[PDB]
């Protein structure tokens, strides 16, 4: 539903609770509709976000 | 194919 295709992730923080949140570039989407979103929400993008940490 | 919720 609210649910899209990840095209990369840009940056990382950590929010007031302590939980991390990544800066997505999201695929057929211009760059002022980027969104910080936390860990969790990024369940469908595995790979990415593995390649993300690694680097 | 790569997919994440946006709030
Ligand atoms: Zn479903
Ligand atoms: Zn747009
Ligand atoms: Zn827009
Ligand atoms: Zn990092």
């Amino acid at each position: 539903a609210d649910v899209y295709e990840v095209e990369d992730i840009l940056a990382d923080r950590v929010n007031k609770n302590g939980i991390n949140e990544y800066y997505i570039k999201w695929a057929g989407y211009d760059w002022y509709d980027n969104t910080w979103e936390p860990e969790q929400n990024l369940f469908g993008a595995e790979k990415v976000l593995k390649k993300w940490k690694k680097r | 194919k790569q997919t994440a919720r946006k709030s």
